[PDB]
């Protein structure tokens, strides 16, 4: 939220001091996550390497 | 035998017949602390020209003592004592010689002499490789990697 | 350690034994104030011939206390005192001696080796990057970016 | 016969009439420890710029004596002398003169000429032998020995 640059804002307002936050999900519980993304979220690759002599 | 900054700075005093265990003179403890304190400043500066000479400065808040260890060997007293002599004797306003000169200088040249290093112009890196040296499988690159 | 002002201007007046314990005399407040402007004045101006070398300078409008701190490293006290030295010679109307003039060129010597960067020449601009550099891929990357 | 550090400093400070048998003064033993010392660093520094020349360095902290042997070959005891009298003269604050710096320079080359090395630099190691010289196929020698590098299979250095 940049007062100086109107066009690069993504929420709705600033975030001060004295805000409410919470933590999603519980104390310690354990699972498997479920997922889900756009095609361009992450990339992957494998560097080729070289020979030794 | 150790070589200690005390027993520097008498010589220094004694190679131009300053203050000697023959000498009736009785110099004052505050030259001597001054001379350790101008050994210690010219020793640490010389970790620029002539680079490292294997010295342990006095690490910490703590001051140089004449009786501390100083950790040179002893190839390396008569470059360093006459060293300081010459940037000392203006203390007490007094014409260095040339013979002093000559084998201060002569000191001076064996210690750096010694100390000589001369690097080796490595290979470019776009530089190719022959076919004879028969890459791909005695050598992987077909180029020079020439850097760190 | 840690270095402060005072003791520069005191090794000044040492080095060329205008006021020292290899003699019996004693400094005046006039030379230690006298020497204490001088170096300010001097510092001021070698921020630009010889570069800034990190010395701390006067905050607000109060004048250099003797007993401040200065900030510059150990190694450089050398080239700062023959300097000194060589401006203050002339208020106390004296003259200096070669072997002085050749220790200080010495000591000024070792801070311009450390305080040297040897710039690089780039390439035009316009000048063409090779086919064997594959132009494809990069930004920019047909010809050499020239500077920034 | 074997020679000792107290007949060099005794030679040395003859030589320039300091302590001699024609003057109103002798030896002093504050002279002969200053000239034991500086004989000590002398060859210690000696140890570098020319070849080593045999010299019996004391072990330990015990201090080194006039009465000990130095282990010198006779013919350089002329240099040796000269060198430490010349380092040693400012001492007294005296000044040397010509003739005596003709006479050192005499013997320190005369000392440097016995000790030279010409190395005789060797091959390239990638040059050619002849073929005349009748080389076979397991005894390798198709050119001048050289240096062959270390193979590793388990840093990647490559």
């Amino acid at each position: 939220y940049d007062t100086t640059n109107p066009q690069y804002n993504s929420v709705s307002r600033q975030v001060e001091a004295g805000d409410a936050v919470s933590v999603v999900g519980t104390a310690s519980q354990t699972m498997k996550p479920n997922l889900f993304y756009n095609k361009f979220f992450c990339g992957l690759g494998s560097i080729p390497l070289p020979k030794l002599h | 035998t150790v070589l200690t900054k005390g027993e520097i700075v008498l010589f220094a005093l004694r190679k131009f017949a300053i203050a000697s265990n023959a000498s009736l003179t009785d110099v004052e403890p505050q030259s001597i602390e001054d001379g350790v304190n101008d050994l210690e400043d010219m020793m640490s500066e010389w970790m620029i020209n002539p680079g490292d000479i294997g010295y342990a400065f006095a690490t910490g808040d703590e001051q140089p003592l004449p009786d501390d260890e100083s950790g040179l060997p002893r190839k390396y007293k008569h470059a360093v004592g006459y060293q300081l002599l010459l940037r000392m004797l203006s203390d007490y306003s007094l014409e260095p010689t040339p013979q002093v000169l000559s084998n201060a200088q002569r000191s001076y040249d064996a210690l750096m002499t010694d100390t000589l290093v001369v690097p080796s112009m490595r290979r470019r890196g776009d530089f190719p490789v022959g076919q004879g040296n028969k890459y791909d499988v005695f050598t992987s690159d077909r180029y020079y990697p020439g850097d760190l």
